Formats: structure tokens, sequence, C-alpha cells
């Protein structure tokens, strides 16, 4: 019966900042014993399991290094990153154990950093591919920032509009950039009737698109 | 080692019930709750109940009843969550964790997480291809292979490169869903001196089709 709410929903600051986060509970975690509040705090990487970092609203568990701080007290707390570092990408859960459990909506972390342009790379379909009447042209977009990239497909210089898919990665945790990847997707018939295939990448480092391109007989 | 072992992706089909497992080790079985938590994919974690193998009590989170039910066979140190004539909103990650028995009120360590996807359909396999550069290069400094995973179903699929021995340089994106069927993607870069001088392979798994799949990157 009890419920939680964190905020903000979203953050972002750059390498070295200082952070902070907030958990409120409809009622009081806190029994007696002291301190005790029966308050955690979880860390939740893509792609990974939840870890615990710090329990009793303030007791940091172990192997948890020291610029992750646990405060507060009754239906008011607080978690703190000071020099948050580009691994610490994650969503951060608070959990009630007051009485069964109700996890927080929890509070994504973004970092922010330095523009940089994307590396593209084009890639004409592969010959088993083309053997089960599919084709599929894929363009890498890597190692960017910010997030905002828009890509153009092009058949013979006509922009393409339809078959095409598009997906972001999670921020990367080692220098805090992003890639894309967009892929056209053809029947091998339709592959067949044009020569030069073309993605154009415009994102805000360059007001010139990159562009990469090959073609068919190539 | 304290360790939680939970049964692989599985497809259920619609009104069946799913039984999953949660293999406990390296800990006094009888001596910490195991608590079950749901994830959908991109989206929260939320309780779904508890159970305390000593005693065999089971507490619920309101939104589950009727629908999860906890059980702990001690004799397998084995605790396993039954969700009831499932749906779609059923599909979703589903972890254990020991609920420290302690006094610090705090899942410590964590299975690795069973997805399931409710759905009828058939479960497919999906085709791995290689992706080489076209015969024309820049920035030769580095080079970019890449592995396509198209037309499998359900999710996840799993992805390494030289058997995880290729660690650096690798983006795999996730998957988006084409008439029924997922497709995703990743990349590797290298040194342009490396390749194909030394061996690069994509190594693909889809555990709902028990699928693996080593694509060597060739190029051409």
């Amino acid at each position: 019966d009890i419920v939680m709410s964190q905020s903000p929903s979203s953050l972002a600051v750059s390498a070295g900042e200082k952070v902070t986060m907030s958990c409120k509970s409809s009622q009081s975690l806190l029994n007696s014993r002291t301190r005790k509040n029966y308050l955690a705090w979880y860390q939740q990487k893509p792609g990974q399991s939840p870890k615990l970092l710090i329990y009793w609203a303030s007791t940091r568990e172990s192997g948890v290094p020291d610029r992750f701080t646990g405060s507060g007290s009754g239906t008011d707390f607080t978690l703190t990153i000071s020099s948050v570092q580009a691994e610490d990408l994650a969503v951060y859960y608070c959990k009630q154990s007051f009485y069964l459990r109700t996890f927080g909506g929890g509070t994504k972390l973004d970092i922010k950093r330095a523009d940089a342009a994307p590396t593209v790379s084009i890639f004409p379909p592969s010959s088993e591919q083309l053997t089960s009447g599919g084709a599929s042209v894929v363009c890498f977009l890597n190692n960017f920032y910010p997030k905002d990239i828009n890509v153009r497909w092009k058949i013979d210089g006509s922009e393409r509009q339809n078959g095409v898919l598009n997906s972001w990665t999670d921020q990367d945790s080692k220098d805090s950039t992003y890639s894309m990847s967009s892929t056209l997707t053809l029947t091998k018939d339709e592959y067949e009737r044009h020569n030069s295939y073309t993605c154009e990448a415009t994102h805000k480092t360059s007001t010139s698109p990159i562009v990469k391109s090959f073609n068919r007989n190539e | 080692q304290v360790q939680l072992q939970q049964s692989g992706p599985e497809l259920v089909k619609p009104g069946t019930s799913v039984k999953m497992p949660c293999k406990a080790s390296g800990y006094i079985f009888t001596d910490y709750v195991i608590s079950w938590v749901k994830q959908r994919t991109g989206q929260g974690l939320e309780w779904i109940g508890e159970i305390f193998p000593r005693s065999g009590s089971t507490y619920y989170n309101e939104k589950f009843k009727g629908k999860a039910t906890l059980t702990a066979d001690k004799s397998s140190n084995t605790a396993y969550m039954q969700l009831s004539s499932v749906t779609s909103e059923d599909s979703a990650v589903y972890f254990c964790a020991r609920d420290y028995y302690g006094t610090s009120f705090a899942m410590d360590y964590w299975g690795q997480g069973t997805s399931v996807t409710v759905s009828s359909a058939k479960t497919t396999p999906p085709s791995v291809y290689p992706l080489a550069p076209g015969s024309a290069a820049q920035t030769n400094s580095m080079v970019t292979l890449g592995c396509l995973v198209k037309g499998y179903f359900p999710e996840p699929v799993t992805v390494t490169w030289n058997s995880g021995s290729l660690s650096s340089g690798v983006h795999t994106f996730p998957a988006v869903l084409q008439s029924d069927l997922y497709t995703l993607s990743s990349s590797v870069t290298v040194p342009s001196s490396t390749w194909p001088s030394e061996t690069v392979t994509c190594n693909v798994a889809h555990p709902a089709s028990s699928t693996k799949v080593d694509k060597k990157i060739v190029p051409r």
C-alpha cells in the first residue's frame, strides 16, 4: 500500500559534475532502530540486471565507491553522485522495504558531452541474402554526439522514403557517444533495377551532410 | 559462489501457464527470501511478490494476485514463479533476487532474468548475414565490419565477436519489429591492418530456437 515517486524522470550532466535525484514515499519508511529507514537504491545499466548500491537510506553496499551517497529519512530520500563518470550511465531506482516492496519510477542518467561527428559506413547486401529474395542496405553512423541525427537514403539520386528502419544505441558508457543504424530493405528484383545507393547523414556538427555510397555494379 | 540461475528466454502461447525457475547456489537457501521482479522492455522495475523458503510464506503485490504463484523446492534449492492464463501484457523479463535476510533489507544478488514473450506466433530463427565493405575505402587506418541479424522471433538474440575475444569497437543495435519479425545488426571496428589478415567472426545466439550461428566476415 505504499507508493513511490522518483524525480526527475531524466537527467543530464557532464563528466565531473555532481548530480542528485529525489525519492518520496506515500508513508514513512522508518520503523525504529536509530536509523534503518527501509529504503534502497539500485543502478540498472542497459542490458544488465539491477545492482544494489545503498540500503537503509545511507549505508553503502560492499564494493560500491563513495561517490554515490544516499541520504534523507522518513518520506524524503536522495541519491547523490559526485564527480559523475561516463560509466555511471544507468536508470536509478529507489525501492521501499518497509512493507512488501515498491520501486520508484526510476531516474535515467544521461551524460552531457562534447559534440562529435559520426563515422559513417555503408554496406551492400550479401550474396546470401540476395539469394532468398531479399536486399537490405545498411548504413552505420557511429560514435556521434548529440543524439540528434537525420538520415536520408538515395537511389540513383532519388530520395527514398520507405523500407527505412532506424535504431539508436544506448549512449556509450566509455565515451558518452551515440551510434545509429539505418537499414533500407528492398526485394532483390527491386534492388537490381538501380545502380547507385547512398546514405546521407545530417548532423549538428556539420551543415553539409556526410555521404556514403556504392554501386551495385561497383 | 552466491549465484541465482534462471531459465532462458521463452515463447509461450496466450492462455497457457508458464512456470519458471531460479536455482540458488553458494548460500543458505532457507536463510534468505526470494523476490520476483517484472520488467517490460524499456520500462521499469515492478515487484511481483516474495517467498521465504524456510516457512513457505508468500507475500504479493496486489496487482499480481490472481496471476502469479510463488513456490520453493528446498530439496533442489530452487524457487519457481508461475504465471497463469498469460496474455501479451505478461510479456516481460522476470528476475529473481535474494532479498537479504541478514537484516539489511535489500536484494544484493540477482538472477540474469528470464525473458518471456507471450504470443501465439511461430518462433523463428534468424538469418545472419556478413556486412563487409563494398570494394571502396576511406579512413583506412581503421575498418568497420558488421553482422545483419534478420527475421527472428521472439527477442532477444546475443551477438559477440570472435567468442567475446573481440571486445573493443562493438555496437549492437536494439532490435526493431517488422511484420511480426525482428531485425537488428552489430558493428565492429578494427585496425585496417588486421583485416582480413586475422579472422573476424560474429557469434549470434537465439535462445528461443537454440540457434547458434558463427558468420565469418570475409571481404568483397
